[PDB]
Formats: C-alpha cells, structure tokens, sequence
C-alpha cells in the first residue's frame, strides 16, 4: 500500500494510497470512509441499486461476524469473497467484528476469538482464523485481535496490559501462517492497537505493532457512547503519533460526522460507514448540511412524523440521489406506515449518497484549509 | 374505439398475440401484470420494475384507501405521480366484514363506529382520483343457492351504474366483470347481458375461489367463448407458469397475481421446470445463476449460493433478489408465448413447455391435458 500525502493542515492528512487490489490499479482518496456491508451485500441495496448511488467507495468493508459461519462454501468457491457476492471491481478490507451488531463480550483468551453471525456463534483460532481469510481472499483484513479490554465496565491495567501482549502473540502467529501461504501472501495484514484506557499501554501497543511489517494499523476501542470521549480522544491523539505516516490509519466504531472529523484532526484516515445504515433502520434521512461557500440526532429528520404526511418536497433538495430526484416525503412517510421495504432502500440510497458527499466536503476542504468553517457548521447542527 | 390490436391468432386454438393502446403507453398481449403495491413492499424501486420490461402493473384500491387515502393521492398528481410510475397502472374497484346491499359494499369501523358505505358510483370516484388507466367495476361477490343468481344481476345493475358515473372514457379504461361462479347457466346469463354495455374491456371473475381445475378451465372457455374478440380478456387472480400458459390458449389476454412476489419470500425462485426453493441445504454449493437464460439482473450477476447465503441471514436483500427475478420470470414466460403466436409454433411451445415442467406426457395435470386438448394442442 504506496500512501501518499498531500499535506496535513492542522493534523489532518489530506492524500491518496495508490496501487491497491489484484491489478494494482485502484486508489482510495484519505480522508475517506469505506462501504458499509452485511454478508457481504450493502444493506437494503442490490448491486443495481448501488450503482444509483454516486461517490460509491472504491474500497468495502466486510465483517467477519457475517461471513465466518459461510467458510465451507467460500472454500469450495475457491475464487474469493469478491466474486463470490458478485462484487469482482470492488475493493474489500475485512474487518473482526461488525460494528452495529457485534455480540457479546468475554469469548476471547490467547487461543481463540468468537465472532456472532446469524447462524450462531464461531470461534476462530489463529490456524481458524488464517483459513477463513483464505477463502475470503480479502484485499486487506483485520488480524484478529483482542479488543475486550475497551468497555464500558471498570477495566483493569493488567487487562489493558493483556489485550497489547495477545494481540502481538496473534499478530506474530498470522504473520507467520501468511508466509506459509501463496493466496494468503496476496492479502495484506492490518495490525490493531490495543491497550484500553492505559496510556502506557496504548504506547507500547503502537510502538510494536509499527515494528511488524503490516500495511496498516486499525485503531481499535475508541467507541463512544454518545460519541468518542475526550478522554479517548488524547488517547486516540498519543498512539497516531507513534505510528509511520506513510500506513493508512483505521478506526472501527466511529462514525457520526462530528466525531469522524474528531478524528482526522487526530490522523486517521479510514471510517466505517454504518452511521447512515442506523439513520436508515430507524426511518430517518439525514438533512444536515455541509456546504461551506454560500436515538435520533439533529443532522436527521423522522418521516414517520405526521407532518410530512403531505410534505411533497424531497427528503434534500438540491440532493442528486435516486431518492430525491424521484420521490418525495411524502411517499417516503406512506412506505413507513405500510411497512414496505421499499422505505429501506429508498432512505439507503440518500442516506449513503449525502454521507459519502460528506466525506467530498471534509477531502475539499482540506484542499481549501477551511476545515474549521466545516466542523463549526457540522457542530451548530449538533 | 377500441383499445386492443390483434396481431397474430394461433390457427389451431385461440391463443392471441395483441398490443393495448393505454394513455401511459402500449402493453403487448398476453400480459401478466405484477401488483405493484406488493412489489414496493418488497423493495423493488421503478427503475427495477421499468428495466424488466413491465409496462403495466396493478395498484389495490381498497389498500390505497385505508392508506394515504384517495385525497392525499389526488394531491400528489394521481398514482402514477404518488409512486412515480411512468407506465400503465390498473386499479380494482375496491370491495374486496362486509355486508352488501343495492345501494353498495358496506364496510364496518373496528370495535364499533360509524360504517363506510362503497357503492358503484363512489368507487369510480376513487377510482379517477387514483388515475389508473384501467379501472375495474363494482361487481357483488358472494362466496352456493339463490345468493350466486342474485349477486350475478346485482352486479349487472351496478356495471350500469359505473358506466353511467364514469364521465371521462377518454382518461380511463373501464372493465366489467363476468360473474355467475361455476353456474354454466348464470355465467352464460352475465355474458349475454353485460356484453351488450359499451364497455372497452372484459374480466373474468370467480375463478380463484378453491374450485376444481374442471370446472375452472372449463368457465373460463365458456367466457372467452361469449366474449367480444376484438376486445381484451382479463382473467384476474391467475399466475401459476402452467394456468397461464393454458388461459393464453383457451383465448385470455390479461392476468394479475401476487403469486410471483409471494414466494419470492418463501425463497422460492421461478424456473422452466417449476421452482428452486434456495433456502434449501442443496444450493449451499450450488455456484450457477437460478437461470443462465434470464436476463433479470439477479441471473447476469449472483448463484444461487451467494441468495442461499442471503436467505440465511437478515438481510433484506435476499428478499428483492428473489422479488426481481420471479417478476422476470412471468414477463420471460408471457413474451415467449407472445412470440410463438407470432411465428405461429404455439402449439410446439406448449408442447415443450409441458415436456420441460413435468417430463413425460402422462405426469401432466389431467385438467391440462383436457383443456388444451379442447383447443386442438395434444401432448
Ligand atoms: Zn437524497
Ligand atoms: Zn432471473
């Protein structure tokens, strides 16, 4: 992964991390996010009705709590997760765990990590874990690691000193199994920092997951509830500054448009996408703005809400989505008390095209230097 | 000013290849008309439905009124503007507790309340609020004595009724509705009478009642029989691949069913040797398209692996993969007999058409072979 930047104005690198995928002839623009997957299929969206959507990422992201339990018959497919789900252009980085939906806790020790689909439960070992990949034939993936030592309940050092220590001995063991591997040589490993709340350990986590040859590093356990916390925030900035600057930097479980932009003042590069997929589950269209030249949050509207029963405009105007230039409120309000799925798809689409045109704004204007004109209109809308 | 063209007639039975005029384009004939109240609800945007070939599908009245109602639908420019559907849309005339007088359908408010009275005139009055092109009579529905005779004049006097409260025949196609039940006498009764009401198009009603497949076929020939050939036949409540195919032979232009759409649910998935139930272990390892000769996006771009990988998960995409497809099978299936009937092989079709969904002649259904055989086409 040849990373290139093009500056970082007030800590934000602003870039492009060229000659990805089998051809090596795809690039991923940094700041950016990555397109949210369920089984390998975006949700509420067939490959028709993605191609609707404009600013699509290059790069998806796969889960493996979604795809593990389907390792026989990807194995038997033998041609890879990308073809498999009929998405052979795409670029794709599994990750460990869904964001939205990711289980329980307490189901990892130093010999296995379980990960919850909808068949049930799967525990994977290292040698589990490097066979479901080959199958998978992802582009990048997660190395599994240990992120439980990150919760919300009174954690300890010895466990925040234990998530660094197992993660390293997984990394180490996926190291070598790649090696022993031609398919799996072709993939590229993501290291995942670790270490809990514990300063120390969040430093010793960077320092030496940087030593091993990995293309990238996840950013794992800066989750927040309502959003990332300030203390997690420093936390997120000490461990940024002890990583290369030519390896993209990942983050799971950060998605809300104010903390993303939190975020990339910190130097991370990549977000997940499943923001606007929770905008969706709960009949919602997201309508903040994000133009600087002129359970329900504030960048949203409800159109389960009476008063578009009659609202003929569309969810955003001036939006170019197939939802907005097509439908209106109204019919989006009457699919919501019917219950038809066609909701679903039509908020998907406008919730993924207005989000992914978030992300155009954050790359402009880190080209323009106005990325305080940007964060202060995002935060007045909460 | 008729609305049909015939094209081509089979020389052997009476299956016909036509084209209907309607205000929001031509539909070619046969037709199978999806409902697309049911295929929003499965997730299927316009552009989907457009891009398979369907140039007309059906919208429930009765549905539209509980919800957003006829008024909210008039604001929003009609149907056609309410979903934004550029083709044809057809509507029922919305009467199916509900007891029946001469004055209407009378429909009761859950746990008392004030009735709701719909009768022929208010129906068509929804029903040009709606904007459909083709709209369907009131007719009296019964369920077997003097109600089935009864209900037959009834809806004779209620056609009557709509003819004379339907003030636009320009903008709206309105369609009556054979009655009589399995009764050859009364069937034979509504014919002659509401044949003779300058309406531009004919359904045939109370043939989806749980009757034996004898006297099914055998009302519907007596219909296409008495009914004008240089007008459609509609027989409503009617999509299974082999009664299609049947009907089209035995003089039927037009069907709706929500059958396609409901077992896309189920997992079910259409095919030319019946079905393939995709939920099934069987096709865990199964890397071919549900048909390589469908041309709906579902069969150009996933194997029945990757939908039996959806169908084992919660996404709801499984569900508009299977939608898509079984919609393109029925529009796949009626094109085809259109083109046999073009190039006057019908009944070759229909001979490889059984041969290919049960095998050998004698696994055939005993009622197909009959009817079929009344047409001149033998297996
Ligand atoms: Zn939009
Ligand atoms: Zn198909």
């Amino acid at each position: 992964p040849k990373l290139s930047l093009i500056k970082v104005v007030n800590g934000c690198r602003l870039g492009k991390i060229q000659n990805l995928g089998k051809a090596g002839d795809c690039t991923v623009d940094i700041p950016g996010c990555l397109l949210y997957t369920r089984t390998g299929s975006a949700p509420h969206l067939t490959h028709q009705t993605l191609r609707n959507i404009h600013g699509v990422p290059g790069i998806a992201q796969l889960t493996l709590s979604s795809l593990a339990e389907h390792h026989e018959v990807l194995a038997e497919y033998k041609k890879g997760v990308g073809s498999f789900i009929g998405m052979p252009e795409s670029l794709f980085y599994c990750s460990l765990h869904d964001p939205v939906t990711p289980g329980p806790a307490g189901y990892v020790t130093s010999k296995s990590v379980s990960v919850w689909g909808f068949g049930g439960r799967v525990e994977m070992t290292v040698s589990k874990f490097m066979a479901i990949q080959e199958a998978l034939q992802p582009d990048w993936f997660q190395c599994l690691s240990d992120g439980e030592a990150s919760c919300a309940e009174t954690t300890s050092i010895k466990r925040a000193r234990k998530s660094v220590d197992r993660s390293l001995l997984f990394l180490d063991s996926c190291l070598r199994l790649q090696e022993e591997s031609e398919v799996l040589q072709k993939s590229v490993i993501i290291g995942v920092i670790e270490g809990g709340d514990v300063m120390e350990e969040r430093l010793r986590s960077a320092r030496e997951t940087a030593k091993r040859p990995v293309g990238g590093f996840l950013l794992d356990g800066f989750q927040g509830d309502p959003a990332v916390t300030e203390t997690r925030l420093h936390l997120l900035s000490s461990v940024t500054a002890e990583l290369p600057e030519d390896k993209p930097r990942l983050i799971c479980g950060v998605s809300r448009p104010d903390e993303v932009l939190e975020c990339i003042e910190r130097g991370v590069d990549l977000f997940e996408s499943f923001f606007p997929y929770q905008v969706t589950e709960r009949g919602c269209a997201l309508t903040f703005t994000f133009d600087c030249q002129l359970e329900m949050t504030s960048f949203e509207i409800n159109l389960k809400e009476k008063k578009y029963q009659e609202d003929f405009d569309p969810l955003v105007r001036g939006c170019s989505c197939y939802c907005c230039k097509n439908h209106t409120r109204a019919y989006i309000h009457h699919l919501l008390m019917t219950n038809e799925l066609l909701a679903g798809v039509l908020l998907m689409m406008h919730n993924f095209e207005h989000y992914f045109g978030f992300f155009c704004s954050i790359r402009e204007a880190l080209k323009n230097d106005t990325l305080a004109q940007l964060k202060e209109l995002i935060c007045r809308q909460m | 000013p008729r609305i049909m063209r015939l094209v081509a007639e089979c020389s052997r039975s009476g299956a016909r290849a036509g084209e209907l005029r309607l205000p929001h384009g031509t539909v070619a004939t046969p037709v199978f008309m999806p409902v697309g109240t049911q295929a929003t609800m499965k997730g299927i945007t316009t552009e989907q439905l457009d891009s398979l070939g369907c140039r007309i599908c059906l919208g429930n009245t009765y549905h539209l009124g509980l919800r957003p109602g006829p008024e909210l639908i008039r604001k929003a420019q009609g149907l056609h503007g309410f979903m934004n559907w550029p083709h044809n849309l057809l509507t029922d005339s919305g009467g199916f507790l509900s007891e029946v007088t001469e004055e209407g359908v009378h429909f009761r408010s859950p746990y008392d309340g004030e009735e709701t009275l719909l009768s022929p005139e208010r129906s068509v009055e929804i029903q040009n609020a709606l904007g459909s092109d083709i709209i369907m009579q009131l007719d009296h529905v019964v369920s077997t004595g003097p109600l089935v005779e009864e209900a037959m004049h009834r809806s004779v006097r209620w056609l009557d009724r709509c003819i004379a409260a339907h003030k636009h025949p320009d903008k709206q196609n309105l369609f009556a509705i054979i009655q009589g039940g399995l009764n050859a006498d009364l069937r034979t009764t509504c014919l002659k009478e509401m044949t003779k009401r300058d309406v531009p198009g004919f359904a045939i009603g109370g043939l989806s009642g749980g009757e034996s497949k004898a006297q099914f076929w055998k009302m519907v020939a007596l219909s296409t029989s008495m009914l004008p050939k240089d007008k459609p036949r509609y027989l409503m409540g009617v999509g299974y691949a082999t009664d299609l195919v049947v009907c089209v032979a035995l003089g039927c232009d037009m069907f709706d069913c929500v059958y396609p759409t409901r077992t896309a649910r189920f997992g079910s998935a259409l095919v030319p040797t019946g079905n393939l139930q995709l939920k099934k272990k069987q096709y865990a390892k199964d890397f071919s398209p549900i048909n390589p000769e469908c041309p709906c996006p579902t069969c150009q771009t996933h194997s029945r692996a990757f939908l039996h990988a959806l169908l084992h998960s919660d996404n709801t995409t499984a569900l508009h993969h299977l939608t898509v497809h079984n919609i393109a099978y029925q529009l796949q299936l009626l094109s085809a007999v259109r083109s046999s009937i073009l190039e006057q092989r019908f009944p070759d079709f229909v001979r490889n058409f059984m041969r290919t969904m049960y095998g050998d002649h004698s696994l055939c259904p005993a009622w197909a072979v009959e009817a079929l055989a009344s047409v001149g086409i033998m297996l």
